[PDB]
């Protein structure tokens, strides 16, 4: 069984240098033709293929990061390292290292290919996030409006992730929908959480808001407007 | 490089259903591909190497074939856990390019959005900001097309948008747009707008108020 | 270029 993980740190900011390292187990890097390869996907994007190592020692990158992607292996401790300089925010994603298989032998005589045509094993991935930002907690701001009517709150500048929102402590749940944080230019995140009631309904609308990493904990009730 | 184009890029299907993806290449590839499949949360999982082998512990119905520049994955019988992005790569060239993923998510009838627009709140002004918020809500198919209009001047690279997970009792999305403005330039104009395409929409629907009009 | 077990 092979079985491969990636750590390294979740927060980096830009100019900086990340280093990932892949640790693995079920095969080594000295058995032949075996390659370790790396891979990223930014939230809600594509895979995008980064570098591979394999254990004659060749190396390989993608040309777009060729000049800033150094990978290297440490065979002894089963590691397979990937650095990358000068990150940027459009860096942050979720980045994967995979095991290819070398070709099939037979008494030690290469004789399929064909099993190297493909990323056999993955490791979990680990979330790396670009960011000068420093913790900070979000500032809350309400939403007010087949006849359904809507509301919620705009859950803004805040960093890092993740933020908690329920409404009416935990009793409203249908019609709730809390999106996605999207990571501003700034370098903060901002999501919003909104609801559906019939219009008539217009009974108490509050959204619970937490981010723990900054302690901030903030009950917003959400009403109608016009006084 | 060479490209690597699947399609379609997404597909609505049912359980039982018979789907195939494919991955055009711009130049031959010989048999070197693989597909996977990737769960939402997960990393990719091996379905098919090298073009049409079946990898060791994948179930039957997951099939390969072609070579060159042409290729495709069906899934004969669609299971509850085949309800997700799908990638092929190429490994004959480097770099060893992934295709753009194809999205397989559960059919339903088509549901148009229902759109709501929110000013910014007068707290936030306060603070130098404004957020002006859209809301499309429960919808189908996940395309949809929000486009901002200001004083009808056609809005960009001032609005970022987020597409919730397909609701597991639904099978809709709702989409989140923020359109954000320096006070300052908010308060320079009145109409803020909120446009929408969807394939329920027999035309555009558009939401939208006039700042401070009380 | 070409993938190493290609050729």
């Amino acid at each position: 069984r092979i079985t491969l993980k990636e750590s390294g740190p979740p927060l980096v900011k830009p100019t900086q240098t990340l280093t990932l390292t892949c640790s693995f187990s079920g095969f080594s890097l000295s058995d032949f033709g075996v390659g370790v390869g790396w891979i990223r996907q930014p939230p809600g994007k594509a895979l995008e293929w980064l570098a591979i190592i394999y254990s004659d020692d060749d190396k390989r990158y993608s040309p777009s990061l060729n000049t800033r992607l150094t990978i290297t292996k440490d065979t002894s401790k089963n590691q397979v390292v990937l650095v990358m300089t000068r990150v940027s925010p459009v860096d942050t994603a979720t980045y994967f290292c995979a095991h290819r298989r070398g070709p099939t032998t037979l008494f030690g005589v290469p004789i399929a290919r064909g099993p190297v045509n493909a990323m056999d094993v993955w490791g979990q991935g680990i979330t790396v996030t670009i960011s000068s930002t420093s913790t900070k907690g979000p500032s809350v701001f309400p939403l007010a409006p087949g006849a359904a009517a809507a509301l919620g709150c705009l859950v803004k500048d805040y960093f890092p992730e993740p933020v908690t929102v329920s409404w009416n402590s935990g009793a409203l749940t249908s019609g709730v929908h809390t999106f996605p944080a999207v990571l501003q230019s700034s370098g903060l995140y901002s999501l919003s959480s909104v609801v559906t009631v019939p219009s008539s309904s217009l009974q108490t609308y509050t959204c619970n808001v937490n981010h723990k990493p900054s302690n901030t904990k903030v009950d917003k009730r959400v009403e109608p407007k016009s006084c | 490089a060479l490209q690597l184009t699947q399609s379609p890029s997404s597909l609505s299907a049912s359980v039982g259903d018979r789907i195939t993806i494919t991955c055009r290449a711009s130049q031959g590839v010989t048999s070197a591909l693989a597909w996977y499949r990737q769960k939402p949360g997960s990393p990719p999982q091996l379905l098919i190497y090298d073009a049409s082998s079946l990898e060791s512990g994948v179930p039957s119905r997951f099939s390969g074939s072609g070579s060159g520049t042409e290729f495709t994955l069906t899934i004969s019988t669609l299971r509850p856990e085949d309800f997700a992005t799908y990638y092929c790569q190429q490994l004959h060239f480097y770099p060893h390019t992934f295709g753009g993923g194809t999205r397989v998510d559960v059919r339903r009838t088509v549901a148009a959005p229902s759109v709501f627009i929110f000013p910014p709140s007068d707290e936030q002004l306060k603070s130098g900001t404004a957020s002006v918020v859209c809301l499309l809500n429960n919808f189908y198919p996940r395309e949809a097309k929000v486009q901002w209009k200001v004083d009808n001047a056609l809005q960009s690279g001032n609005s970022q948008e987020s597409v919730t997970e397909q609701d597991s009792k639904d099978s809709t999305y709702s989409l989140s747009s923020t359109l954000t403005l320096s006070k300052a330039d908010y308060e320079k104009h009145k109409v803020y707008e909120c446009e929408v395409t969807h394939q329920g929409l027999s035309s555009p629907v558009t939401k939208s108020f006039n700042r401070g009009e009380c | 270029e070409l993938d190493k077990w290609a050729g």
